[PDB]
DNA sequence: TCCGGATCCCCTGGAGAATCCCGGTGCCGAGGCCGCTCAATTGGTCGTAGACAGCTCTAGCACCGCTTAAACGCACGTACGCGCTGTCCCCCGCGTTTTAACCGCCAAGGGGATTACTCCCTAGTCTCCAGGCACGTGTCACATATATACATCCTGTTCCAGTGCCGGACCCGAGC
DNA sequence: GCTCGGGTCCGGCACTGGAACAGGATGTATATATGTGACACGTGCCTGGAGACTAGGGAGTAATCCCCTTGGCGGTTAAAACGCGGGGGACAGCGCGTACGTGCGTTTAAGCGGTGCTAGAGCTGTCTACGACCAATTGAGCGGCCTCGGCACCGGGATTCTCCAGGGGATCCGGA
């Protein structure tokens, strides 16, 4: 066959079916979604690495991740983001 | 300690001095107000970033080092403060 | 005698992959040591971001009476939200176009 | 009858003076007072290293002076010598803030 | 008498027409000729994926239309409606290139 | 084999269509050649980095990935072609 | 009892002496140089990390460092800098 | 019994530390492994850049008849070079000031 | 000067025309199903990074007391935005001619990508040592003061040309 | 017809508006003198960099293949390109009225020096929660394929936008 190539198509597909069960996506729109999510992922990971280097900490943890999303994302998007992340941490902690 | 009206703390002739450093020959009288507003917005953004850095740093004191970080991730890097 | 192979995304109750993002952080060289909860946090944030952008795009597409989302819909969605525009001011959407906007002095009397 | 310079001559003289000089044009005490005041709205009980206050000081003069040559270019572009608030709003909106 | 619209009315109509639409405005094969022409100036005999050419084409149109809306704002700011090369020279100098 | 003049291939109506997308309703005649110039400058700036990315990869054909990297380094990052 | 903070004052002072034996330096200008060298070093290092990431290389080599030098530094600075680094790595290879 | 201690910067013949830059890249987390010649190359390009900006500062200072370099001299050096301005467009120097620059229309007559 | 007709500007209506809207139709990407496989999972281990406790010291915070620098403020003045008008000319609208863009179709081959292999280099560990940093000290480069020296800038003063007009000349009319 | 006197008109002269020019005042440079502290330089050190050896693995290299890119050939037309006009916009001139510029007197608040406190910055030892490493395994995620309905294009009718050719009032000029 071919060597496997990774993408974020199916996860965004479940996300769409949660937010709008009726509608579909174009593959061009999915290419934009992959570029977007990889872009935001590398931005937040770069901020995370930056903070972890600054405070002389060898671990990356969630605390500077809230710091990074709070500094990078503006305002209400930032505090909403902190909200779902906090509750997701609560369920992940309680397994 | 607790203060109210320090946006007027940046005086009008100080803004004239910045304009002369910017090479402005004539300044309207209205100008000082929106320069105060733009200064407030800019300092507000960088100080929000700075207090974010220090709050992650578990410090009660704002350090110059984090201010350097906050400016340079904003694309306004400064040199000369150990950065 | 192993337990049933359960997934960490379901453990968070989110859809974005915990294991994939964890592996990408391990191999993206952002730290030598990675905490457990940070990929869960990041996956939740990204899933919410995708959810809200897809909500805006679907609302625009239903406004544009198209049942499949379009790059044009993505552009019109992100340019009409102020805080996302602050996030995404310096990026270009492929095949996107721009906001319909004419200046007031360009309009006739 | 006493001496009196025509308009703009003195202005050009302090233009040359402040372009030659590098010293800070903002008074330090009210500026740091405003910095403490605005920072209080984000977090209580904040303390400041002085060098932090000066670092964000030249950040302030840098951002201001940059908007001022932008505003100068906008003003001379409209064949005028006096800036107005729409000039600064134009410069900011072109810069994208 | 053959019909003729007054000037600017049709131009506003292409503004609405091309601003609603997203389809690509320049001819793609002359663009491919141009990008190969400039590309061989650095290194000889490069090969292009058509997707890469279309993507760089899209980025190029985005850059042009962005500087176009800036010079539109500048030309309005100069109390005019027609853009001239000093307007776009102003726009390039303000943006920082 | 060689090409010497393709900057004229960016025709006047294409620039007119781009300006209509920019919302310009009236275009002077002096616009077209200088827009060709600034296009030439931007294209040089991006493809130099692109071919640098390519030749470091020891390839004779550029990838679209390299074009995306060239735009994201230059601060004009592109969505819709990654992957 | 104290803990060190490292700096580049000694090296910049030395290279100042080879380029100009008779000139001085202010310490705040040396702080500016410290920020300069750290900023350029982090730019080249991050761009080197991205170049290593693109072609799936886990080892950072001088070739992509040279690539990043062409990438950031424009033209004349790039070609001369590549020249000095090339001759320098030739002496290091002979060493 | 053992070779005499002789540094790698001398092996390069450069003044910037090979070992320090090597250690910084090893703990800067830019790659899992590091080539030997890469920090040598990086120190070389850094020393060339610092060198040329030092002659620029030196002759700018000598034009002001001061033997010690000033941040004003550094700003005059960086702003009067086109390629260094392109390198350093978005950075401002503390106590840097601005170039002596008046618009021609602002002058009388 | 008032009144009445003429006329012009606005005011309106209707025809052309570009676009939106409603079906029709055929088409091809999207979603769904199925097979595969490899990366997440689970479990255990072992090391170690950070949270915490605690102590120290230092830099920031606060206060006060002078001491002027400058910010405020008033007042008079030029100059500059700016709005109107006028005048030219430049570019959009539209028509006709040209042309190469583009689809689409087919050949060919070039290098992108993959797999196998084997090895060059490098991370790691140990040991040892000298290079850079904190610290201490001194000392001349530069900041500041003071006295001249010139730049420059505005404004009074004299000069020069534009122009109205005093005197001569010419022409016209009238008296002899 | 001659001659003489007045009227009138133009040339030089004097009057007058505009500009080159000198001069004074002020502000900036510049020369000389003086202190002082920040830069530079010697010193103890210790720890991070260098040297030796090893395991092993990422990466260079060899083969291939095939897919993807390039080249080329025919048709069509939509796109480009060129010409005419003419009006809308660019732009310059002119008045004008304000709105900072400039200058001087005042208030005061910034700044500098000095003092005292401590809140927190920062360093150090412990150790434990936490998470990298590794064997077994699988089922979730990816590649391939298939079918279809959502959508692109086509076509006919409606609709709204545009713009110029007839009415309604207002105004201006001529006549009684």
């Amino acid at each position: 066959k071919r060597s496997r190539k990774e993408s974020y198509s199916v996860y965004v597909y479940k996300v769409l079916k949660q937010v709008h069960p009726d509608t579909g996506i174009s593959s061009k729109a999915m290419g934009i979604m992959n570029s977007f999510v990889n872009d935001i992922f590398e931005r937040i990971a770069g901020e995370a690495s930056r903070l972890a280097h600054y405070n002389k900490r060898s671990t990356i943890t969630s605390r500077e991740i809230q710091t990074a999303v709070r500094l990078l994302l503006p305002g209400e998007l930032a505090k909403h983001a902190v909200s779902e992340g906090t509750k997701a941490v609560t369920k992940y902690t309680s397994a | 300690k607790v203060l109210r009206d320090n946006i007027q703390g940046i005086t009008k002739p100080a803004i004239r001095r910045l304009a002369r450093r910017g090479g402005v020959k004539r300044i309207s009288g209205l100008i000082y107000e929106e320069t105060r507003g733009v200064l407030k917005v800019f300092l507000e953004n960088v100080i929000r970033d700075a207090v974010t850095y220090t709050e992650h740093a578990k410090r009660k004191t704002v350090t110059a080092m984090d201010v350097v970080y906050a400016l340079k991730r904003q694309g306004r890097t400064l040199y000369g403060f150990g950065g | 005698a192993r337990a049933k192979a359960k997934t960490r995304s379901s453990r968070a109750g989110l859809q974005f992959p915990v294991g994939r993002v964890h592996r990408l952080l391990r191999k993206g060289n952002y730290s030598e040591r990675v905490g457990a909860g940070a990929p869960v946090y990041l996956a939740a944030v990204l899933e919410y971001l995708t959810a809200e952008i897809l909500e805006l795009a679907g609302n625009a597409a239903r406004d544009n009476k198209k049942t499949r989302i379009i790059p044009r819909h993505l552009q019109l969605a992100i340019r009409n939200d102020e805080e996302l525009n602050k996030l995404l001011g310096r990026v270009t959407i492929a095949q996107g176009g721009v906001l319909p906007n004419i200046q007031a002095v360009l309009l006739p009397k | 009858k006493p001496h009196r310079y025509r308009p703009g001559t003195v202005a050009l003289r302090e233009i040359r003076r402040y372009q030659k000089s590098t010293e800070l044009l903002i008074r330090k005490l009210p500026f740091q007072r405003l910095v403490r005041e605005i920072a209080q709205d984000f977090k209580t009980d904040l303390r400041f290293q002085s060098s932090a206050v000066m670092a964000l000081q030249e950040a302030s003069e840098a951002y201001l002076v940059g908007l001022f040559e932008d505003t100068n270019l906008a003003a001379i572009h409209a064949k005028r010598v006096t800036i107005m608030p729409k000039d600064i709003q134009l410069a900011r909106r072109i810069r994208g803030e």
